[PDB]
């Protein structure tokens, strides 16, 4: 794999080491990338830091004969979770086209958060189309592992069910959604449909009914 | 104060040519080195190549012979073309300004030095999916608010965007007027291979009858723009 996972507790200082150490004089760049968003330059020229980049991030200068290249993040936050790339240029290796391996930083000890659940019944417009879909929205929960189960009446349904893997929001809590695809006649066929989501031993269940 | 915005097809058929465009605003194109980077789901950031202020381009030997990077001064935009693509080529493509640094460990005479490049400014990037399949516009259905009452003057109101390919879909409310309560969820990939997502905003209960809520859905690949009005 290209990924090296590394887990750090909240408020602690992370230590990250570039995959290959330099042979000679070096110029190291650090990139922070969160999958889906654009990469950011944390550090360039070993220790130099672009404006708008917090002081918490720092790099080791290669003073004197040599220094190991490491990235230090002081007081890591949940928003520091991300993939870190060390771009290493030295005098004995030549042009480095590869960004190298990515260090995936996982931050632990974040407090537990119960999910907020909203369930939407099939719209009138959809029913007119001879399509019915039930939308269950799960948000603001931590950690990221949830179990979603759908019921027609009191009986479970596994058919036409599509669920996303939970992913982090801007606020650092997880969000996910589940979709139950039904024929309109099937929707009208039951007194109610329920979205049962289970998080950390507890359950939040929502219900809708034909009107 | 350069600002970078990418543009792409969204979908490329296999064996055809992939073309993306980076729109540069507020700075001249000529003044900067320029480069393209792509990220693939199972793979790390990949460096495609760069073009100098002198119009000199160096490409990655891995993508060499399939790539052209070019500069258009008149439109102040940069270009990247990828010949004879395959599924390996499905990635998010970023354009970024580049800086060149020289580190001399010896004497400049005798060439005891080496250049290094780093990217200060990045664009949002553009998603490109390489597929045999045709682009499909999404169908937009409103998600009606419950109406009263929840003992907090909030109700959940949204729009369902269904069965579109490929990614991505951009959703806004009231023409970008309302941002406060909006949550747009990540899409789900169905057995069909189409994607669906939903955008939901939290609004007061009292407003619902008289207030205006319209979800603006943009699917550039399709290319479909649908505005749907949501009512209780």
């Amino acid at each position: 794999s290209y990924v090296r996972p590394l887990s750090v507790a909240l408020g602690e200082t992370a230590s990250i080491s570039c995959g290959r150490q330099a042979l000679g004089s070096r110029a190291v760049q650090w990139y922070q990338h969160r999958p889906g968003q654009a990469p950011i330059l944390l550090i360039y020229n070993n220790q130099d830091r672009p404006s708008g980049i917090p002081e918490r991030f720092s790099g080791t200068p290669d003073i004197n004969f040599g220094t190991r290249a490491t990235l230090t993040i002081s007081g890591v936050e949940a928003g520091d979770e991300a993939d870190y790339y060390c771009h290493m240029w030295d005098s004995r290796s030549g042009f480095s086209w590869s960004f190298g391996g990515a260090t995936r930083l996982t931050v632990l000890g974040q407090p537990k958060a119960a999910p907020s659940v909203t369930l939407f019944p099939p719209s009138s417009e959809e029913l007119q189309a001879n399509k019915a879909t039930l939308v269950c929205l799960i948000s603001d929960f931590y950690p990221g592992a949830v179990t979603v189960a759908w019921k027609a009446d009191s009986s479970p349904v596994k058919a036409g069910v599509e669920t996303t893997t939970p992913s982090k929001q801007s606020n650092n809590k997880y969000a996910a959604s589940s979709y139950l695809s039904l024929t309109p006649e099937q929707w009208k066929s039951h007194k109610s449909y329920s979205c049962q989501v289970t998080h950390e031993g507890s359950t939040v269940e929502k219900t809708v009914a034909p009107t | 104060q350069v600002q970078l915005q990418e543009s792409g097809p969204g979908l490329v058929k296999p064996s055809e040519t992939l073309s993306v465009t980076c729109i540069v605003s507020g700075g001249s194109i000529s003044n900067y080195y320029w480069t393209w980077i792509r990220q693939s789901p199972g793979k790390g950031l990949e460096w495609i190549g760069y073009i100098s202020d002198r119009e000199t381009t160096t490409y990655n030997p891995s993508l060499k012979s399939r790539v052209v990077i070019s500069r258009d001064t008149s439109k102040n935009q940069l270009s990247l073309k990828l010949n004879s693509v395959t599924a390996a080529d499905t990635a998010i493509y970023y354009c970024a300004t580049a800086r060149r640094g020289q580190r001399i460990y010896g004497v400049v005479s005798f060439g005891e030095f080496f250049y290094y490049y780093y990217m200060d400014v990045w664009g949002k990037g553009t998603a490109v999916t390489v597929s045999s399949a045709s682009t499909k516009g999404p169908s937009v259905f409103p998600l009606a608010p419950s109406s009263k009452s929840t003992s907090g003057g909030t109700a959940a109101l949204g729009c369902l965007v269904k069965d579109y390919f490929p990614e991505p879909v951009t959703v806004s409310w009231n023409s970008g007027a309302l941002t406060s309560g909006v949550h747009t969820f990540p899409a789900v990939l169905q057995s069909s291979g189409l994607y669906s997502l939903s955008s939901v905003v939290t609004v007061p209960s009292s407003s619902l009858g008289t207030q205006t809520y319209i979800c603006n859905v943009n699917h550039k690949p399709s290319n479909t723009k649908v505005d749907k009005k949501v009512e209780p």
